[PDB]
């Protein structure tokens, strides 16, 4: 008996460092079941997609280092994916039905007995207020208002990498709780990329 | 690449609203930058207050000021504004306006590459008092000056010959008298041969009291 | 906030390293550390951005690094123009932005410089208001410690004197002022006031007269 801990996973911070490094373009215990607990009963022995709000193309449940803590981020993992098409002409079609069923499934998982509401990002940072992501040279900034309040269409801003069409599977989500009342308000999160990558490395350790 | 100039009231009473404005020249505030307000109180270090992002008007705040700060952008006039509510003397400080540049914020953040000069704002119950302005006159070189006497609060602007004279201008820091009033002196060092020919005028500006004075400075009878 | 030592001293020619100790949510979450120089009466000047990058033109003497939750700025071949306050700062999760507490850098070995002194008599215009202010302006001296003594006809002058505390000019030297506040009647009651500025042993005197 010795414990896993995805919230203090030094692996995450090592891979974080080197993805950052790469972005200047310009043994191991695996566990099977989980959630990053202490004891792991069954013991064996990576897309650096930069994105916010949503997780794309990953392992396919909700996890938080502390749910009582509104400041802590909620990583969400889906039992079924949702295909999202994105075009260089500047928008994203998305199945309205397929998307609506998803929110309410996440909504029952959140009730763990009260009202659940999803609202747009509180404001401030453009790469966070929008569902943003890179996609082969280009970088999309799409208003996800319609997403977080038979196709749904999302307007997109697009920048090529000048600083110094692609389809996708939606693996999961990043969420923030308004923790200040008989209502729990959830808004789209992101920013700390380490969360993207412990979303995937939850079931690993080093010893 | 871009100039910023802060402005606003120099004096505010406790519990009232401090209001400032940044006028941005050379670029447009509707562009992909953060426009930030930053301040420094006497003795303390820098403090980020907040930011607004040009593209859509979204704001970020220092968590300990959130409940009494707003920031706006005026896309005509090309200005950004700060409103800080329910002030106290702890809000006395030099206020800076700064542009935020970025590559990908989620990996590299953002940074402050262009700043204005800052405007002093003083929170107090003391009344305003405009200064009296007096000339200073008596080698191959002569020293002429203006004495700006007994004003509150800081600062005062002194220029010479409407800004057309720069070389040799030295405006000294103010002295504080036990009355609570400030005085300073501006000195310009002219060619001694240029006297009797060139005219020298100090232009004194005390914004909090709406005092604008020009004094001729001559070597007298 | 983020922690820096409040003050460090080195000497001309040496190297100095200023540490900024942050948290897992700023420095450990981003390569977003920026460093700022701040001179008096100037706006903060950007030095380093994105941990280690420089704008043109801040010299090669400046460089930034990162280690875990701690960043560092190093300055080589210290010149007098580097005596300044230095601030580190970083973007922080939850869309906030945070500055360090500041480090005040002192640079020893700076060549000494003797004060220019200029003494002004009261204006007739002030005297007509029944007052008389004598103005002793002292500039371009280093180090920034001076002693001002007022004399009236030779006798020491105790009262009516207000001297500022020395401050840095844009050319890295110091400046200060002394004001002797008098009444019209006192100004005429004597026939030669003088200002004595004393800076590192030696002493300059200027003299005005009714
Ligand atoms: C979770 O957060 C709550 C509120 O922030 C706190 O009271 C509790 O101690 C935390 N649990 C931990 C740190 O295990
Ligand atoms: C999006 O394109 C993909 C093809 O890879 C497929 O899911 C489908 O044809 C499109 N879905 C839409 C438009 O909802
Ligand atoms: C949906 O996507 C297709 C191609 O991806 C595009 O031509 C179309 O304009 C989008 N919107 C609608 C409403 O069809
Ligand atoms: C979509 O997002 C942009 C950027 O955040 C915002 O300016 C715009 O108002 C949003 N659209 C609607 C219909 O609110
Ligand atoms: C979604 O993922 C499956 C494998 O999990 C893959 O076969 C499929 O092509 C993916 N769809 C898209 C649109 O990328
Ligand atoms: C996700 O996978 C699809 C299919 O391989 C690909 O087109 C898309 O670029 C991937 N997403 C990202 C963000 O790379």
């Amino acid at each position: 008996t010795e414990n896993f801990n995805m919230w203090k996973n030094n692996m995450v911070e090592q891979m974080h460092e080197d993805i950052i490094s790469l972005w200047d373009q310009s043994a191991i215990l695996k566990c099977n079941d989980f959630n990053g607990t202490g004891p792991c009963t069954n013991v064996s022995t990576i897309r650096p997609v930069v994105s916010t709000q949503l997780l794309l193309n990953g392992s396919l449940v909700i996890r938080s280092e502390n749910f009582t803590n509104n400041a802590k981020t909620i990583i969400v993992q889906l039992n079924e994916s949702v295909v999202i098409n994105c075009t260089g002409a500047g928008h994203c079609n998305l199945s309205k039905t397929q998307w609506e069923n998803t929110l309410e499934q996440i909504a029952i998982k959140l009730k763990e007995n009260k009202t659940i509401i999803f609202n747009p990002s509180s404001g401030g940072d453009p790469e966070i207020v929008t569902h943003s992501f890179n996609c082969g040279g280009e970088f999309f900034y799409c208003n996800s208002t319609q997403l977080f309040t038979r196709n749904i269409t999302l307007p997109c801003r697009i920048k090529q990498i000048i600083n110094m069409r692609c389809s996708s599977n939606i693996t999961g989500l990043l969420l923030t709780r308004d923790g200040g009342n008989g209502t729990e308000i959830f808004r789209p999160g992101g920013g700390d990329m380490r969360d993207n990558w412990r979303s995937e490395l939850y079931k690993y350790k080093v010893v | 690449q871009v100039q910023l100039q802060e402005s606003g009231p120099g004096l505010v009473k406790p519990s009232e609203t401090l209001s400032l404005t940044c006028a941005v020249s050379g670029g447009s505030i509707g562009d992909d930058y953060y426009w930030n307000w930053i301040r420094q109180s006497p003795g303390k270090g820098l403090e980020w207050i907040g930011s607004i992002y040009g593209s859509f008007g979204g704001t970020n705040f220092n968590p300990s000021l959130k409940n009494r700060v707003t920031i706006s952008m005026d896309t005509s006039n090309n200005q950004v504004s700060l409103k800080l509510n329910s002030v106290t003397a702890a809000d006395t400080a030099v206020y800076y306006c700064a542009r935020g540049s970025h590559s990908i914020v989620v990996l590299f953040g953002y940074y402050f590459d262009y700043w204005g000069q800052g405007v002093l704002v003083t929170v107090s119950s003391a009344s305003t008092k405009g200064p009296s302005v007096f000339p200073l006159a008596p080698e191959s070189t002569a020293a002429l000056g203006c004495l700006v006497k007994d004003y509150f609060p800081e600062p005062v602007t002194v220029s010479w010959n409407s800004g057309s004279l720069t070389s040799g201008v030295h405006t000294f820091p103010a002295v504080l008298q036990s009355s609570g009033l400030y005085s300073l002196s501006s000195v310009v060092t002219v060619p001694s041969s240029s006297l009797g020919t060139q005219t020298y005028v100090c232009n004194v500006n005390h914004k909090p009291s709406n005092t604008k004075v020009d004094k001729r400075v001559e070597i007298k009878t | 906030a983020l922690t820096q030592p409040p003050s460090v001293s080195k000497s001309l020619g040496q190297s100095v390293t200023i540490s900024c100790s942050g948290t897992t949510n700023d420095i450990g979450a981003y390569n977003g550390v920026s460093w700022y120089q701040h001179h008096s009466d100037t706006a903060p000047r950007l030095l380093i951005y994105e941990v280690n990058k420089r704008p043109s033109g801040v010299s090669d003497r400046f460089s930034g690094s990162k280690s875990g939750n701690t960043a560092s700025l190093t300055i080589s071949g210290l010149q007098a123009e580097d005596e300044a306050d230095y601030y580190c700062g970083s973007y922080r999760s939850g869309s906030t932005w945070v500055f360090g507490g500041g480090t005040r850098l002192t640079v020893l070995g700076q060549p000494k410089a003797s004060p220019t002194v200029t003494l002004f008599p009261p204006s007739s215009e002030e005297l007509q208001a029944n007052k008389a202010t004598l103005v002793c302006l002292i500039s371009d001296f280093y180090p920034g410690v001076v002693k001002v003594a007022w004399k009236a006809d030779g006798s020491a002058v105790n009262a009516g004197v207000e001297t500022t505390t020395p401050s840095k000019q844009s050319n890295n030297k110091y400046a200060a002022s002394s004001y002797l506040s008098l009444t019209s009647d006192q100004w005429k009651s004597h026939k030669s006031y003088s200002c004595q500025v004393t800076h590192e042993g030696s002493t300059v005197e200027k003299t005005v007269a009714p």
